[PDB]
RNA sequence: AAACUCCAGUUGACACAAAAUAGACUACGAAAGUGGCUUUAACAUAUCUGAACACACAAUAGCUAAGACCCAAACUGGGAUUAGAUACCCCACUAUGCUUAGCCCUAAACCUCAACAGUUAAAUCAACAAAACUGCUCGCCAGAACACUACGAGCCACAGCUUAAAACUCAAA
């Protein structure tokens, strides 16, 4: 899918976070998926470059309180 | 045999190489190179002398010139290495491959066949 | 002859435990192959026989690696029967 | 410090001493463990023969020399002739994969000698001379 | 580009005039081509 | 596979080479 | 039609191909400190690719360099220079135990 | 084996028959001897697992085709 | 082409070592060489005992001479190094810096061989 | 047992021989074949196919001539075993293996699976082995044995190689 490219980059930069998946719950939204939703939403705005779009998506999650510790 | 001072095929074109040091022109000559750099110049001379368009190297005329330079290379290697059976087969096969090119060139364009035989000194002979 | 002595194939003895030094030295010569090389160099092994032995040793390794790789892969299934009675 | 199995290089200075003598000075016990005999010769650091013993010199004949008891007997005979010249610590240099390869090392210890190192100098060529043809026995 | 780079280097090249001087300079310096590598792929230059 | 066809040729050649050495 | 169908794409989750420790480095015959890392310290025998972990192309560069350094008077043959005994161990081989 | 209990109970619940055990060769192609001449074979076999424990097709798949019994399988 | 002369000189004093290098570098120029540099690897202990010119050497000086010369000058210079009494061992090899290193992308995994035997019930 | 006893062991000096490990790699070359180092020359062909004989190559063994010689080693001699032992086991030594220059032209030279192009569907397919096929071309083969023979021809080959029948005989191989 088109969001697999975004996922591959989110895991590499941050990797699976503390939050654990709940596959039983059909309507479960992971931290990465939430990132993709924001990333996709910002694409509709008109930004045409991944690097700026990716960097801008991270900031929004931080404003909402999401924890995004880098592998650093 | 091009003199050892002759510049390489690649470098000669570059501008500003006419006015440089004598040592820089000696490192770019044929004296500090192998035998395969002198064969690239021999092939260049024949093409200008013979073929109308030297740039095209995939033509039958070009292939004969490129293969005739290898034949001379093998004859110079077999004059010192008489017991080298490997390069004695590469020579005899190359003479048979050139005979097939001269037959196909003599059947299509007899005009260039006379030009190549004169330029390279090949006395075409019919098989027994 | 022309190399320095008492460096190659030399092991020092700890607290007079010669047995451990000899076993270590013999493990260095077997892992490196010297032991088997010296046994095949006593009588000349003709090329054809030496090529038949290398092929036998190479096909034995291939088989032994896969058989071991399957034994380590199926050792997880050596536990007790969970559906005892069905 | 710790204990390494690698011999102390002569040049670089170390602290390992045996009876106040450096590793280089320790005498050497050259063992040639063949298939039908086992010769033992103890030498000093300056290549001076001190003792020589073999299964043949101990009164063994033919196939009794290629046993582990004859090599041990030869070690006791060489560890008793060198102990009278002031030899206690030795460097073992075994040569050969014969039966008396390790049994002679025990015999040297049963004569009052302490082994500080075990060196292997078994002739291995990097293809050189051609061995005799294989046998059908 | 290669010709220009070579033209700069040829100046340093040893010549009969500067042969003796260069020899003395070589006898004062030393070049070490020894460098080890770890399991991570990092070069361990010798501290000399 | 066997060598029952080589053994027939084996003796033929041996007997022929042994006859040429006699004559 | 439908927009949820998958698309033809190369694997994005693919991980970069593994590289040997000497990938991108020049193996010289004068660097005996690097060539002694792949030889046994007791016999001087060259280790294989199942021990060194090197690739085919770099394993033959060490072999060719070791044989050239040995016959030129740069590297020993029957043993490993003691000077390079305290260098990082990169070969997967344990003798003592 | 994991679902052997579940299938047997459902078969009883739905008034039908089950066989989650080792298939003795001949249940179908030799029923006359094993059970009797007047035995009636199944008219429909439902395979919830078409493979055996050695990851190979169940013998009943082929034995039901020889006896022209229609099979259902997951 | 560009070569590299791995030269192992006899352990001598500075005045004698410099006279040998100059005598050796002048022989290359006489054969048509264009010396480029003269690196010193330092004096160390040889890995093994070298016997040259009725002399058993245990130490020597390592010097590298990078140069350019025609193909015919290599064989003539190898006979000049065999007669020099102060040259323990000297070998000429093509400079390793004239050999571009192909870029590598990494190790390619190899899948086990398949379809090696017929799928028949032996 | 014979043999050797100017023998053996340590150390040092010292090859026209042969090339541990790497190589769990799978490369080069037409094949034969090629695995120590360096350097030089250098690895045919922009359709395919194409020869017992043309052209050129071809392991080991072997001939001729001149050198070398560590080791190995047909023959031979000695020792032993054995009913015997022209053998297996032990010892010693030679032709030979090596170099140079010519010749010889063979192999289970067999990956016994021709060269080129292509396919994986259909009847998969006697068996075994290394799954089964298609197109195109060259070469070869038609019961066994006689026969890697005889004759003829050709060949630096003269106890040779290549090519290569028939008669008698069987009802199988
Ligand atoms: C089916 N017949 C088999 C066949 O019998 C054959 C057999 O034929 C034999 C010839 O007479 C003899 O001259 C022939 N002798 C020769 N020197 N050529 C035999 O080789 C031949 N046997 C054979 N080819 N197996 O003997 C004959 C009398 C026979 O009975 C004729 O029918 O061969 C016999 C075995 O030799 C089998 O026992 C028979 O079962
Ligand atoms: S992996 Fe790139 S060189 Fe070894
Ligand atoms: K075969
Ligand atoms: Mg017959
Ligand atoms: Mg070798
Ligand atoms: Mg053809
Ligand atoms: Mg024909
Ligand atoms: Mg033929
Ligand atoms: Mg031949
Ligand atoms: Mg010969
Ligand atoms: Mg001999
Ligand atoms: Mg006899
Ligand atoms: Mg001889
Ligand atoms: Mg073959
Ligand atoms: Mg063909
Ligand atoms: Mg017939
Ligand atoms: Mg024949
Ligand atoms: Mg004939
Ligand atoms: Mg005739």
């Amino acid at each position: 899918y088109h969001e697999d490219r975004i996922r591959a980059k989110f895991y590499s930069v941050y990797g699976s976070g503390q939050r654990a998946f709940d596959l039983f719950n059909p309507n479960f939204k992971s931290t990465c998926q939430r990132f993709v939703e924001k990333y996709t939403e910002l694409q509709k705005l008109g930004e045409t470059d991944e690097e700026k779009l990716f960097v801008e998506t991270g900031k929004a999650l931080l404003a909402e309180g999401v924890i995004l510790r880098r592998v650093g | 045999d091009p003199p050892p001072s002759t510049l390489l095929k690649d470098y000669q074109n570059v501008p500003g190489i006419e006015k440089v040091d004598d040592v820089v022109k000696r490192l770019l000559s044929l004296e500090m190179a192998n035998k395969k750099e002198m064969l690239k110049i021999k092939q260049e001379q024949f093409m200008k002398k013979i073929v109308a368009n030297p740039e095209d190297t995939r033509s039958l005329e070009a292939r004969i010139i490129a293969l005739s330079v290898k034949i001379r290379s093998y004859e110079e290697h077999l004059e010192k290495h008489r017991k080298d059976k490997a390069h004695k087969r590469y020579l005899l096969m190359s003479i048979d491959q050139r005979k097939k090119m001269l037959k196909n060139l003599r059947n299509t364009n007899y005009d260039v066949f006379e030009k190549i035989c004169w330029g390279l000194g090949i006395e075409y002979t019919f098989p027994p | 002859a022309k190399h320095l002595k008492f460096i190659a194939r030399t092991v020092m003895v700890q607290e007079g435990n010669v047995e451990s030094a000899y076993r270590t030295l013999n493990r260095i010569l077997t892992m490196d192959g010297l032991i088997e090389d010296i046994k095949h160099r006593r009588y000349y092994e003709k090329p054809c026989r030496r090529r038949q032995r290398e092929s036998y040793e190479r096909c034995r390794r291939i088989y032994n690696m896969e058989m071991a790789r399957k034994i380590n892969f199926l050792m997880r299934k050596n536990r007790a029967d969970p559906w005892q009675g069905c | 410090t710790k204990f390494s199995i690698y011999p102390p290089i002569p040049g670089e200075e170390s602290s390992l001493r045996w009876a106040g003598k450096k590793f280089e000075e320790i005498p050497i016990a050259h063992i040639k463990a063949s298939h039908n005999n086992t010769q033992i010769q103890v030498v000093s650091a300056s290549n001076e023969p001190l003792a020589f013993a073999s299964c043949g010199t101990e009164g063994f004949r033919n196939a009794k020399k290629g046993t582990g008891i004859a090599a041990q007997t030869a070690g006791i005979a060489a560890a008793a002739r060198a102990k009278q010249k002031g030899v206690i610590h030795i460097r073992v240099v075994v040569k050969g994969l014969g039966p008396g390869r390790l049994s002679a090392m025990h015999g040297l210890i049963m004569g009052g000698l302490e082994v500080i190192s075990i060196t292997d100098n078994t002739p291995i060529p990097h293809n050189g001379c051609r061995p005799r043809k294989a046998r059908k026995l | 580009r290669e010709v220009l780079q070579l033209q700069e280097e040829v100046k340093n090249f040893i010549t009969r005039e500067n042969l003796e001087a260069r020899v003395e300079a070589a006898l004062d310096s030393r070049k070490n081509y020894n460098w080890a590598i770890t399991r991570e792929g990092l070069v361990v230059r010798p501290q000399r | 596979k066997n060598v029952l066809k080589i053994r027939r040729r084996k003796m033929n050649h041996h007997k022929y080479r042994k006859l040429v050495k006699k004559t | 039609s439908n927009e949820d169908l998958p698309i033809s794409m190369e694997n994005p989750y693919k991980e970069p191909l593994k590289k040997c420790i000497l990938c991108g480095k020049h193996v010289d015959y004068k660097n005996v400190q690097l060539l002694s890392q792949f030889v046994s310290p007791f016999t001087g025998c060259i280790y294989g690719r199942h021990i060194t972990g090197l690739c085919g192309k770099k394993q033959k560069e060490i072999t060719k360099a070791i044989k050239r350094a040995q016959i030129m008077g740069f590297m020993p043959v029957t043993y490993k220079d003691p000077a390079y005994l305290k260098d990082p161990k990169v070969c997967n081989i344990r003798y003592r135990e | 084996r994991q679902f052997s209990y579940l299938i047997e109970n459902m078969a009883r619940d739905c008034g039908e028959y089950a066989h989650t055990r080792y298939f003795r060769g001949g249940m179908l192609t030799n029923a006359r001897l094993l059970f009797g001449p007047t035995v009636r074979l199944p008219d429909l076999i439902i395979f919830l697992h078409t493979l055996n424990n050695i990851f190979e097709p169940h013998v009943a798949v082929r034995d039901a085709a020889k006896m022209n019994i229609p099979t259902v399988g997951i | 082409p560009r070569y590299e002369l791995a030269l192992i000189l006899k352990a001598m004093q500075r005045p004698e070592t410099a006279a040998t290098l100059k005598r050796t570098i002048e022989a290359l120029m006489d054969r048509g060489a264009i010396v480029r540099d003269l690196e010193n690897l330092g004096e160390r202990a040889l890995p093994y005992r070298i016997s040259a010119h009725s002399q058993q050497h245990n130490r020597g000086g390592y010097f590298l001479v990078d140069f350019y010369a025609p193909t015919a000058a290599v064989e003539s210079m190898v006979e000049h190094l065999s007669r020099d009494i102060d040259v323990i061992r000297g070998n000429i090899v093509k400079h390793p810096l004239t050999q571009e290193l192909k870029e590598c992308e990494g190790i390619v995994p190899v899948p086990l061989a398949e379809k090696l035997y017929s799928t028949k019930k032996r």
